[PDB]
């Protein structure tokens, strides 16, 4: 991952977070659990959905083969016709396969980026008040209670 | 007390390819390539195709006696023809500009057959005798049904001066023929006159056909050859025939009432009693995918054909093991 | 005391598209698609096109009496022809290999017309009588100006043996014709001889034309047809004519002095008294953009044609609201 | 933005910075204002200019349609000619539209990256001596005066 | 005490291009475009090409007396022909459907020449006299070696009725010709009969050729023309000839024993006594690169042709100065 | 560089590190030297190798020109044949040249990303215990000895 978060400094994903693509795990005296970050998740859903649609429609004006026949003494133009129809099909197959390859790489990176930015949003707030463990987690210096946990996710802390 | 950032994993086994890495397992993916078809030939948008079966386009238009199934065909969506139809050109020969005609058929959905020259109208020539063992119908010698093979009457073949004008508001496909005998005695026997011609003319066409007498291989038991020609007679134009022998004359012609969207597909498949919005020569497609890999030649509301075995987009993220 | 990092915003309303997001407002953008034209037909790089107006290429080369505007045309940049020119082939017929000739014209910028066979040189045949009401000039019966319709003189049409050798250093376009009468009596009236031929030969061409007598629809009041042929006579080659009737003979031919970069465009537009470096059949382009969406067929220093309605590159950054 | 700076942790741009694409806002007892970072701005101008030129010239060898005519009995090759000319035009339209789409996404990301790197350049110097507010700004611990402000932009501080 | 992160630099001077930056120096790169060839014509995968040299395909198939080098040629990989071979069609004329034949040759690797009609079999016509100063062999008048120019014998040219049936299991290429004299007296001198024809027929072909007597430019000292025709005679089909003059008759035909992968390339180069897996008309390629820029037309295991001067991928990182 | 490490905050590469693409320089009382990070180097080797192979094979189904001849009166279809063969060659030249251009940009960025992530891996461990100099280096607060240096590269420190 270009951004270093997914399968990087965060070793793996969470089976326990069914709620969305990115979110938080909290743990304290009151207990522990997962909460998805709906905003960045939705920003991700829109981006990916538009991408698919863009991919689909840019390919909607493509080459259509048209049945065309030739007699025994029109071999040259028949062959011309064969090499032309095949030429375009090859061009478009290539276009389709390459776009998918390139855009798959961009989609994986996009998710990686969203995770890193979410990490940074939480880091920029916690500041001194938490030890950054180097695994996606922040161990608090001071006790943090469920409302204190809302606060971080909320974006309003301290 | 800890707060952690993380991301979704699941039990997904779906894989995507990238330039740097193949078979990356992702939490979610969208397959965009349709690989399934139903293997049948179907109606297109409710409208049955013209499935020629054992007949060829030539066998159908000329009226090969074995192609009675297609004497009068309804409106069609597409046409299906076998690679090598048995019922074509029963009396051997050539069909002039056949492929250009076939091309013109791809822009036609309906024909209406009309009589342009009645069989019962030939006065100085015999009309009921132009039959051949090459073109059987029910065990007996017969002939192309839309044209008339005319012979001499009472040892005479007077010069034919005939004329048809297209009253109809539609373009008219007109077919006619010429007989190339194998020898001078056959020319005598059939037409009396030794040297013959056929002249055909409209406002665009300027034609004179001269019969070629030559010895050749027997095809279907015939050493003679028939050579067929066609033209499109515009509205309010007339077609003039003049001949003194070897004339295969039009009895019927086809009015064109053309949808204009069609194709002749090559297939060995039979009718499948189904309906579809997208047809290929291998089978029909019912899919919401943008691409398919079934066959290049399709008709209807169809996905884009690609030559890929696999097209899968990542939507989710890299799934953890 | 604070120091902040930041970025430029402005009052820009310019928008760009991306794969993930449409209509992103950016501080700066560069439009790269030209959408405007001037709607006129213009001189190309100073050089006026040949605007045929109501004449067709055939009407111009053969010398249709109504196409006198083009008796001698200057060097041209491109040629413009209407979809359906009225002034073509005034005496009805066909123009043999017409499209191959038109193709050859696309690689020519100048013709010089030279007399190869003088009208005043026919001794045993009449030359001033080959005129027709189909080809009027100023109310009177006339004929194609570059060819000569020869008749019998004093009840005789001796065999024509003629010959021209290309002295010029340039390739020469030579046109000739044949008359197909409607009946045997017309053949008698015009040429005396019942069965005719025309033989044409150079070092590459081996030709014999036989007239086709047939009854056909009146086009412009004529049931006869004219059929026109052409060839390119190389330098120091000779063209041999031999005929005993039905011969439409060359009076004039065209020396080719060809720039080699040109096209025949189809347009209903008239001359626009303008100059341009890039011309389309819809109008001229004066742009510094790399792409345009005006029309596929252009000539000159031209942007690349694309079928887009919009091509805008981001240069600046995402503008804040 | 993949890099999290533009319309991310820096909420919006500055109407007041007319001088260049990226720069600084300073505020102290002596006053306040904007100063563009000419170096990264110029690095950005060159990159974007070359990109456009590259885009323009890679498309300079394209398909040119050539008028071509056929008689009433050459429908097959006329249609061949029609489907061929249209095929290439479609191929090139697609190429043009896709390049622009992909490269627009890269240009927006490029700017985002330049902003983040400029942020990081300033962060790496200030170190302990400033509270990182989490909005693009650094509140100083100690008084900083206009010459002290030059110092940060200068790249030579402490 | 310090620990630093860093990256590799080296003495590399290799450069790559990007969209935003040209000539970026990288520590490592992989060039993927082959720019070198050996400039020779070579054997392909061990198998020598047929290098016609000064002969044309027509000169070779018909048996131009100067093309004896190719009387019987072995299996070939590709064929090489000059732009303008001197030894073609020594007696001037045309070769009917020549380009369609050349196309068919591109799918053939071996011919075997068999005698279909012996020179020693003509009883009522002279066979040893059909020779010409246009087609010299060793200073003496000669003629195409695979066909026979037949004349009248004892002031008579009886009608020829001939027939060949293809016993062989292979398709057979059969060539024949017609002579177009320059005058009626030559027609008399050569064949006696004033008006002639040649009729050729198989199960597919229906042909009648009529000689064209006309005066034309001398090419190689001849005003006559020869016109050559060909057909592919299927297995167990027969070819029927009937003529009363002007007949250039087949002595030899070619059995087709065709690999099916070949091309006719145009080149002025001679044989280079080399072996290769990839041949272009400019020279051979021995490369492990995926692309090359030598020439569009190649044969064998070949890289993809591109029109680039340079294709270099970055593998390493940006090298520091 | 989009990621700010290569020829960014790390001014230049090391002639003295012949061992791999990315690694470490250490300096203490016992001495000084280079050690390549084999894991990220190998991850980089695989990525780049697959890329090349992917580039090579997506272009393996391309247009092949086929010699085709025409007489003096078939100029239109000859020209058709000329403009068709050239059309595809232009399409594929463009595809080849563009892929290389785009993928060269991605390869340089990929390396930049690997360097930054390696920097971050070391930063996340050292934490308070080292002054981050802002040039790719960490000056230790406490003495670090060769085994202490292994420890950082090892990923197990403190
Ligand atoms: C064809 O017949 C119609 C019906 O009378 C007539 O109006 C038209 O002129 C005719 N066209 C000819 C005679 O070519
Ligand atoms: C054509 O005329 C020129 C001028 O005398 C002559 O040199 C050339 O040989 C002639 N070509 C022929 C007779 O075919
Ligand atoms: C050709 O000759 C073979 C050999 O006898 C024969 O079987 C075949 O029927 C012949 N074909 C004809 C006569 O057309």
């Amino acid at each position: 991952g270009l951004f270093g978060a997914i399968a990087g400094f965060i070793e793996g994903g969470w089976q326990g977070m069914v709620d969305g693509w990115y979110g938080y795990h909290h743990s304290n005296e009151q207990g522990s659990g997962y909460a998805a970050d709906k905003e960045s998740t939705q920003k991700a859903i829109d981006g990916v959905t538009n991408k698919v649609n863009s991919i689909i429609d840019k390919m909607n004006t493509q080459f259509e083969a048209v049945g065309r026949e030739f007699n025994n003494l029109e071999r040259r133009i028949e062959n011309l016709n064969k090499k032309m129809e095949d030429g375009f099909l090859d061009v478009w197959t290539y276009n389709a396969e390459l776009l998918v390859l390139m855009e798959n790489e961009r989609t994986l990176d996009f998710h990686d980026s969203n995770v890193k930015n979410l990490y940074d949003k939480v880091r920029l707030q916690l500041r001194d008040n938490a030890k950054e463990l180097g695994n996606g987690c922040f161990e608090f210096y001071h006790k943090c209670d469920n409302e204190c946990m809302e606060s971080v996710r909320n974006g309003t802390y301290d | 007390d800890q707060i952690c950032i993380g991301y979704h994993a699941n039990n997904s086994t779906e894989q995507v390819d990238t330039i740097m890495e193949k078979n990356v397992t992702v939490t979610h993916a969208q397959d965009i390539l349709e690989k399934k078809h139903n293997g049948k030939l179907c109606d297109l948008d409710g409208v049955k195709p013209l499935i020629l079966r054992d007949c060829s386009v030539a066998g159908w238009l000329l009226g090969n006696p074995m192609c009675d199934e297609f004497i009068n065909v309804p409106e069609w969506s597409y046409i299906v023809e076998k690679a090598n139809p048995v019922n074509d050109l029963c009396y051997p020969g050539d069909f002039n500009d056949y492929e250009e005609l076939k091309h013109l058929l791809s822009r036609i959905n309906h024909f209406e057959k009309i009589q342009i020259i009645p069989k019962s109208s030939w006065s100085s020539h015999e009309a009921s005798l132009g039959v051949s063992s090459v073109c059987p119908y029910q065990g007996k010698s017969s002939f192309f049904r839309n044209v008339v093979w005319l012979f001499k009457k009472n040892s005479t073949y007077p010069t034919i001066k005939r004329s048809y004008n297209n009253t109809n508001q539609e373009d008219l496909l007109v077919l006619w023929g010429i007989h190339h005998p194998n020898d001078a005695a056959e020319q005598t026997k059939l037409y009396q006159n030794p040297t013959t011609y056929i002249s055909v003319g409209t406002s665009t066409l300027n034609q004179r056909l001269v019969p070629r007498i030559a010895t050749r291989s027997k095809v279907n038991g015939q050493s003679g050859r028939m050579e067929f020609f066609w033209t499109i007679l515009k509205p309010n134009d007339a077609i003039n025939f003049e001949s003194n022998g070897n004339f295969i004359a039009p009895e019927y012609a086809y009015k064109i009432v053309k949808k204009g969207d069609s194709t002749i597909m090559k297939s060995e498949l039979e009718y499948g009693n189904c309906n579809t919005k997208c047809q290929t020569p291998m089978g029909a497609i019912n899919s919401s995918m943008p691409f398919h890999n079934i066959h290049p030649l399709t008709i209807g509301e169809c996905p884009k054909y690609v030559k890929s075995n696999r097209l899968v987009l990542a939507t989710g993220l890299r799934n953890s093991p």
